[PDB]
């Protein structure tokens, strides 16, 4: 067309591109802060001191590198119209919580890979309010400390008391027993242990593991979350303390139950993945279930133990259900979530189906669990000894035709009024299509079972009928449940605080409603920003970590304040500020959010990074950054500077960067997410192309002849689908970590978005991009495949099989390996190389 | 100060901790010439001054490199209410542009934390506060 | 608390607020050779007293030289030169003004001069647009 | 696959190479032959007095030295060069920031000069792109 | 000549910040055995020389 009216990007040298990336890095040391998280409010209980509370949290203060336990002192009053910035007092006295050069265990590195938590130091801690106990996992071994329980609030930083052990290996997943704060528990060598902090007394409780050989030969684990649960259902624990203590009444002994998950990973396929020690040139076995293959055989189990007055583990006892779990509960493939009712009466668990369309919440009363022995006469003996009335209650049953997203919101109430008919709160997306809270009262009427004989339950055999299902919220927006959001239920004032998207999908706001009557939904956060919030346990003040597309993230402390007769209208007034918005870069332009409609009049949102020093008239080359897959929303009214700084670097070189939230993404309800059901790849790229067409029409600098599509993980997969099914629009395609064959991917994701291989055959061959390799371009320098070699999630096999089929079809490519990086490029050196390779590839071939 | 009395020698108690003192007998004052710090009051009293240092006070504050220090951070140990104006030596920027007088916010530290109190007014080389000069 | 000065830079744009700064020169009289130290620092008495105590320990004395006549941008790159430079070893090329606490040594250029005489030209020069902000005959 | 993004480069590592510049260039002069040490260790300021009084007790004398223009990082390696490096005896020419405790002793770099004359120009660049990060030269008028 | 050798080279290239290009033959042991994979090897060699030599 007009080659004098298209922008030519200034071709920099390789060392020049490094100089540019380093100059970006000169202030990314500023823009990353790792804003504080995991807040725990504790009152001072003074009424005469200066400070009203102490907020405890995790944070890197940038006087140090690794993040550490800290606290702030929230005062009783503040001089108004002059804002108070809270000091970051260091709780501990400047010890380090990582070894030299970040060396961890393989299980620690796998768990951090799962949560994608890139920062170093104390990852996360556990807290017990009454004793004021901070039990955490720092460096080599578990630690604990206390601040203001029966003891007092320190002013200087203290020393962290170490927990000594005779056990070997790491002690993963530690939790304090709520009924007794002296006792705690952890997983070691995939079996559940329990200890006591003051006396040092330990005790193993489960013996499903032996450590006889590798994981190909020692297949049963207990109390640990398996791979597919860790990486697709976001549950990282497989044991739950009973929050209350029962008394066995032998003489004085206090029983303490723990619900745990037995896992028999014998039949699940084993895959070998290269170890981080490349020199050793060995692999690690991984129990990785492909689509259609057998998932691990799960079961719930009660681990009890009984202690004396002095705090010694007198007795211990494994317990198991009166009938097998698989037989009492057919069609139960995954235990999504589990826990206990607050009074301790029943242990609840969310089951989930193989096709993920039949989620049902069930309560399992502890008397349903008999002791577990090889003696079949003791087993029959206690099958008679179990009362007829006790029964699993399938309390709630979500069924859908699309898929069940796991919503972990479930707040059962005390049932002290009329001691049947459990009343609970429950997020339900399948009913109206959007995740909304409900108050549901199911009547718990036991019919009476003979647990001596083994029977097969029917389809809805334990299903209790519902008394009532008041809907506390409704609309075309949804309540946040996934991604570690939560609700906070003030039962004193009868209010429930939740997060939601009621204003707009681009922001997360704190709302409150009464569960007595579904009345008026009060927003507590300021609009025009997006907020991640966390309430006090006393419901008097909260934190909000918030940001916007223009402003960096700040962390403000708000205080609910007002007349107590109407607590629903208590006005959140800004009390103090913890972290202020950091300095933006001198060469950062905020990106512009837009929206548009499809031909089906479905609203899609999008971002754009405009080219720096734009001259109107010129057409710039455009990088369509993409993810497009479910459970991830790239565009929202939040700060994009920390995670998408490379997009700004692209803009600063002169590339238009477009980002489109295609259909199938999260935050926008089930009907929106469900357009990719059994057609992954077949609808998202069309929406992305449509977005490009829209941004090209709206803004006048989008060169359609020079379009790059760059993506990672699932997003790369789309970049390759883009280059296959829309080859004339996408000039190049930088596919990072692509999922090239769906048949190899794991159960939890795929068995949900698509179905089992026998069911959706054309969906797998249409979506497996590596089987459509013949449609990739004949031209060279149009396809750059990036892959981390040691990947556990999207394994190297995917890139390997793609390259295999490219070889067999005679198609060119380029390829870049990151031999140390697993799934996210974590090492800064490798990330710098990745970005200079991306800039070079675009510079030369786009 | 070198005010209406003339040169009053400031009592230093120790070179190491930058602590200073004067007893100043007349009303008002004139700027101490080292940097232009000045406080004016009405009556003959004792004052102690420290120059508190930001490094151990701004590492407690989270966007430490975001803000810009415009001077000394002097603490004054005087009796309450008897100081009626304080002039901290702000660096000159009003000679240029793009620096606002409605933008300035003031650092009053506590054991509680940083208070960003809005100042009264900014001179070419000073900032004044009102009667609660803590 | 302690009372303090204004502290504000807006996030939405970097401004480079100018500063009332002044550099300092330290001489030697006793030793075998002569070394200047140029402290590209702001103009606070606390920073001056930090430099005074450290230089007093190091046996250096400041002579009052002509200060800069204009405000000049914080944090920017300011090349240090001199007519006696090049033959004499000015230690870094680009010096930095940006503010640091008195409690550490401040950023400086070492300058081995050999003979001291009564006057040698010094230069400091901006790297944004090469405009003179300072000169002093020593 | 929940967005396995690159996450840029956090590089949570700054403002400490200034306070590990001051521990560099430890000189010992009992005869006119002089020996030197270098230390570069991050993340705290209570390391400084411990290592300073350590070399005070082990007879190495102080000098104020230029801090780096831009502070360096840990988890990465840097090179030591200059006029005195190579010509005079630098056995650890490779340095590296890695955290060790305030109390404990450290990796050094032994550097003999002998009769130093009037100056020894030294350098600490990075091994990434060999940018001239750090500059110095020592002075016999500041020797003990 | 195990894949580790190329892998460690690419590793040290990453750590030193140096560019490269790379081609994998996923099914071939040491000689490129299959003729299709050998044809790709040869067209890649001709292309690389054509463009960058």
């Amino acid at each position: 067309d007009d080659p004098a009216a298209r922008f030519q990007v200034q071709k920099h040298s390789w060392d020049g591109l490094r100089s540019i990336i380093h100059g970006s890095r000169k202030y990314s040391g500023l823009i990353v802060n790792k804003a504080p998280h995991d807040f725990q409010f504790v009152q001072k209980t003074d009424e005469s001191g200066p400070h009203s509370h102490r907020l405890y949290y995790l944070g890197m203060p940038y006087g140090s590198r690794e993040n550490s336990l800290l606290y702030s002192e929230i005062p009783k009053k503040v001089r108004k119209e002059a804002l108070l910035l809270l000091s970051w007092k260091q709780m501990l006295d400047h010890f380090q919580a990582t070894p030299h050069h970040g060396v961890y265990s393989r299980e620690e590195e796998l768990l951090r890979e799962r949560k994608r938590l890139g920062v170093f130091g104390i990852t996360s801690y556990d807290f017990h309010s009454e004793s004021g106990l901070f039990l955490f996992q720092a460096s080599n071994s578990l630690f604990h400390c206390r601040d203001g329980g029966k003891n007092g609030f320190m002013v200087s930083p203290m020393k962290p008391l170490e927990i000594k052990t005779q056990c070997s290996g790491p002690r993963m997943d530690p939790k304090i027993c709520p009924a007794d704060p002296a006792f705690f528990s952890f997983i070691n060598n995939s079996d559940l242990w329990v200890a006591n902090i003051e006396t040092g007394e330990e005790r193993r409780l489960t013996f499903c593991h032996q450590g006889l050989s590798n994981v190909l030969d020692d297949p049963k684990s207990a109390g640990v979350a398996t791979f597919v649960i860790q990486e697709e259902f976001d549950r990282f624990t497989g044991y739950w303390w009973c929050p209350t203590a029962s008394w066995e009444g032998s003489e004085g002994l206090k029983t303490l139950r723990i619900l745990y998950e037995e896992v028999d990973e014998s039949e699940v396929e084993v895959i070998h993945v290269p170890s981080p020690a490349l020199e050793e040139r060995k692999t690690d076995s991984y129990r990785y279930p492909r689509t259609g293959s057998k998932n691990p055989k799960i079961a719930l189990k009660l681990a009890e133990f009984q202690t004396d007055s002095q705090g010694k583990i007198v007795s211990t006892q494994e317990k198991e259900l009166v009938q097998p779990f698989s037989s009492l509960f057919p069609k139960v493939e995954y235990i999504a979530r589990a826990g206990w009712t607050r009074d301790g009466k029943y242990a609840w668990a969310m089951f989930l189906d193989r096709p993920q369309q039949w989620l049902q919440l069930v309560l399992l009363p502890p008397a349903l669990f008999i002791p577990s022995t090889e003696n079949e006469e003791q087993r029959l003996a206690s099958a008679r000894a179990v009362p007829r009335n006790v029964q699993p209650y399938v309390v709630y049953e979500e069924v859908t035709n699309v898929w069940i997203n796991v919503h972990d919101i479930f707040y059962p109430f005390p049932q002290s009024e009329g001691e049947d008919e459990l009343c609970f709160l429950r997020a339900n997306e399948c009913k109206t299509g959007f995740c909304h809270l409900y108050k549901v009262t199911a009547v718990l009427k036991s019919q009476g079972y003979d647990w001596s004989e083994p029977f097969s339950p029917g389809e809805d055999e334990f299903k209790c009928p519902i008394k009532e299902e008041i809907a506390l919220t409704s609309g075309e927006w949804e309540v946040l449940a996934r991604h570690g959001s939560k609700i906070w239920v003030n039962e004193e004032t009868k209010l429930v605080y939740f997060q939601g998207t009621k204003d707009t999908p681009l922001e997360h706001h704190l709302y409150v409603v009464s569960y007595e009557a579904a009345g008026e939904i009060v927003r507590l956060t300021t609009p025009g920003f997006s907020h991640s919030c966390s309430m006090s346990q006393n419901f008097d003040m909260f934190v909000s970590h918030y940001s916007s597309v223009s402003t960096p993230p700040c962390v403000h402390v708000y205080k609910l304040s007002g007349p107590d007769d109407d607590p629903l209208h208590k006005q959140p007034r800004f009390w103090a500020s913890m972290m202020e918005a950091a300095s933006c870069p001198p060469d950062y332009v905020p990106p512009e959010i837009f929206h548009f409609h499809t031909r089906s009049d479905v609203r899609l949102y999008g971002m754009i990074y405009k080219p720096h020093a734009l001259q109107p008239g010129k057409k710039h080359p455009t990088v369509l950054f993409v993810y497009g897959g479910p459970q991830v929303q790239l565009v929202n009214n939040s700060f994009k500077g920390i995670k998408y700084l490379r997009l700004n670097t692209l803009a600063s070189l002169g590339y238009a960067v477009v980002v489109i939230d295609g259909r199938g993404s999260c935050q926008r309800g089930l009907r929106f997410e469900g357009a990719l059901k059994n057609q992954m790849g077949q609808v998202e790229i069309e929406d992305q192309v449509e977005g490009l067409q829209f941004v090209a029409e709206k803004y006048g600098f989008i060169d359609l002849s020079r379009v790059a599509i760059h993506g990672w993980s699932y997003g790369g997969f789309l970049s390759l689908m883009g280059l296959i099914h829309k080859p004339q629009v996408f000039k190049v395609a930088i596919a990072g970590a692509p999922v090239t064959v769906w048949m190899a991917y794991d159960t939890g994701y795929t068995e949900r978005y698509m179905d089992v291989p026998e069911n959706n055959q054309h969906g797998y061959e249409a979506g497996s991009v590596a089987l459509h390799v013949e449609k990739l371009p004949n031209e060279p320098n149009r396809l750059l495949i990036l892959h981390g070699f040691l990947d556990e999630n999207v394994h190297f096999f995917h890139t390997n099989f793609l390259v295999s089929q490219l070889i067999r079809a005679g198609k060119p490519y380029q390829l870049q390996i990151y031999p140390n990086e697993r799934h996210s490029i974590r090492c800064p050196e490798s990330g710098e190389h990745y970005e200079v390779t991306l800039l070079h590839f675009l510079q030369e071939y786009l | 100060f070198w005010g209406p009395t003339g040169p009053v020698a400031t009592e230093v108690v120790d070179k190491e901790k930058n602590l200073y003192r004067v007893h100043f007998p007349v009303a008002g004052s004139y700027r101490w010439p080292n940097t232009g710090l000045c406080f004016v009051m009405r009556e003959a009293v004792t004052v102690e001054i420290e120059f508190c240092v930001w490094d151990q006070f701004l590492g407690e504050i989270n966007p430490q490199h975001s803000w810009m220090v415009a001077g000394p951070l002097l603490d004054i140990k005087a009796e309450p209410g008897a100081v009626e104006a304080v002039h901290l030596p702000h660096f000159v920027a009003l000679q240029g542009g793009h620096v606002d007088t409605s933008l300035f916010q003031m650092a009053h530290f506590k054991e509680e934390g940083m208070l960003l109190e809005k100042p009264a007014r900014v001179e070419l080389h000073h900032i004044v506060l009102e009667n609660p000069s803590f | 608390s302690p009372l303090g000065v204004l502290l504000k830079m807006i996030h939405n744009a970097l401004r480079f607020i100018p500063v009332t700064s002044v550099v300092l020169l330290y001489h030697r009289v006793h030793p075998e050779e002569v070394t200047f130290h140029l402290y590209l620092i702001p103009s606070d008495c606390s920073i001056r007293k930090a430099i005074d105590d450290l230089e007093m320990k190091f046996q250096f004395v400041r002579i009052h030289k002509p200060p800069p006549l204009t405000p000049l941008y914080m944090g920017c790159r300011y090349t240090v030169s001199g007519s006696g430079s090049g033959m004499l070893e000015i230690l870094p090329k680009e010096l930095e003004l940006c503010y640091r606490s008195p409690g550490e040594d401040q950023l400086f250029s070492e300058f081995y001069v050999g003979h001291l005489g009564s006057g040698i030209r010094l230069q400091v020069k901006d790297k944004k647009d090469e405009t003179l902000v300072w000169e002093a005959l020593v």
